[PDB]
């Protein structure tokens, strides 16, 4: 009797399932999920931060100019990645408002106060698919991850803490 | 996506070897029909996915070799920035760019080019591949980029200042194990004759990067209380211009700190 747990947060959406595998037969035995968690979810957090940022050193809000925002946002996308390998990003974006050239920085640190809420919201799932497989923590053997958004130490952390280790 | 389709548009645009020698109305058309497929491609690229699709169809390659190496300024700085969007923050595309011997040509570009954006362009570039990105970082050193910079730090040209600010204050961050040989290179001096400029945003940086080198580091503390600067004369009547202003709070932050351990 075998229990793995699938953890799949990707850029739209945040999927857990618990598999068994026994008898080489392998069972989705429960499934869970929130469909408003996802990468993109946790970009815009820094998005936000950025543009509130860019508020207060440029006198200027640059929210209505959704090709500006877009630029942010993929740029944040990129800072967030770099930011599960190291411990701090960068952003440079030329004329990113009004010829406005940007520079700024965030801390690995920073990142995840950011996001705080969002990362706790993703055992909502795990604990749920756990009671409808009538299944407690403890018996989940195995723990994969798949979904590019899975890298986030963070992530891990909260996750693996959940399981006790 | 439409996306990939319209890149490999551009992409197909951009591999057209150039005309037989063509006439003006063919050579200035050719030309813009280049730049705007670059800004296009730039524009496209901001985004991770297509800018490594950009790479799959082999678009780094033609990039890094033949347009950087334009003859047009403008085919020129236009390539770098494609170049440094697709990079920032990327270490797949970074590396790709790394490995097709790019810091080479955009150093080489950075320090004697003789359009002013082209150096500009080159240096954001540059930044886009050593930032966070250790392999780029020593491809760097080794190539004598600490002084490729400094002299742009000394360039007449804004941009160039704040960028190169911007970039070493970064650089210190996360390696402080360069502190010497900066020190003994005299960016202490360097950053100080940048502030000594009329104030503006950079300036964050320029101190920024300053407190860093002095951060437990004697010989960087040292190199500030050298009287010639008058660093700290400097640096008072700073902290007392950035009061009341939260646009300038880290700089503020940095000013502070660096009184605070060079003088008391
Ligand atoms: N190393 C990484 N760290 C954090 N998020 C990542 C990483 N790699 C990819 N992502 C994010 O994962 C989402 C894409 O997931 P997927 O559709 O499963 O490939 C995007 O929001 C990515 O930015």
């Amino acid at each position: 009797e075998r229990n793995v747990l699938i953890f799949d947060l990707g850029g739209g959406t945040f999927d857990v399932s618990i598999l068994t595998i026994d008898d080489g037969i392998f069972e989705v035995k429960a499934t869970a999920g929130d469909t408003h968690l996802g990468g993109e979810d946790f970009d815009n957090r820094l998005v936000n931060h950025f543009v509130e940022e860019f508020k207060r050193k440029h006198k200027k809000d640059i929210s209505q100019n959704k090709r500006a925002v877009r630029r942010l946002r993929t740029a944040c996308e990129r800072a967030k990645r770099t930011l599960s390998s190291s411990t701090q990003a960068s952003l440079e974006i030329d004329s990113l408002f009004e010829g406005i050239d940007f520079y700024t920085s965030i801390t690995r640190a920073r990142f995840e106060e950011l996001c705080s809420d969002l990362f706790r919201s993703t055992l909502e799932p795990v604990e749920k698919a756990l009671r409808d497989a009538k299944l407690d923590k403890a018996q989940i053997h195995d723990l994969v991850l798949v979904g590019g958004s899975t890298r986030i130490p963070k992530v891990q952390k909260l996750l693996q803490d959940f399981f006790n280790g | 996506r439409g996306e990939v389709e319209q890149m490999k548009s551009c992409l197909r645009v951009l591999s057209q070897p150039m005309p037989p020698t063509a006439g003006e109305a063919e050579q200035a058309a050719d030309q813009q029909e280049r730049e705007g497929a670059l800004e296009l491609l730039a524009d496209l690229c901001e985004n991770m996915d297509n800018a490594a699709d950009f790479c799959q169809l082999s678009g780094m390659h033609l990039l890094v070799g033949r347009y950087l190496e334009a003859g047009a300024a403008g085919l020129r700085w236009r390539a770098a920035q494609l170049i440094g969007t697709c990079s920032q923050n990327v270490a797949a595309i970074q590396e790709q760019v790394l490995g097709l011997g790019a810091l080479r040509k955009l150093l080489r570009l950075l320090d004697r080019d003789a359009c002013d954006t082209v150096r500009v362009k080159a240096l954001f570039a540059i930044s886009c591949l050593v930032r966070e990105q250790e392999a780029g970082l020593l491809q760097f050193l080794r190539l004598d980029g600490f002084s490729v910079l400094m002299r742009a730090m000394q360039q007449q040209v804004q941009k160039l200042k704040v960028k190169s600010a911007f970039l070493l204050q970064n650089l210190l961050v996360g390696h402080p194990e360069h502190k010497g040989t900066l020190c003994s290179m005299g960016m202490v001096q360097q950053l100080v004759a940048l502030v000594r400029t009329e104030h503006s945003p950079f300036h964050e940086h320029v101190l920024g990067a300053l407190c860093s080198l002095v951060t437990d580091f004697p010989q960087g503390v040292r190199e500030c209380r050298e009287p010639e600067l008058g660093l700290e004369e400097l640096l008072r009547h700073r902290c007392q211009l950035l009061q009341q202003h939260e646009e300038y709070q880290e700089e503020l932050e940095f000013c502070e700190k660096l009184l605070q351990t060079c003088f008391s």
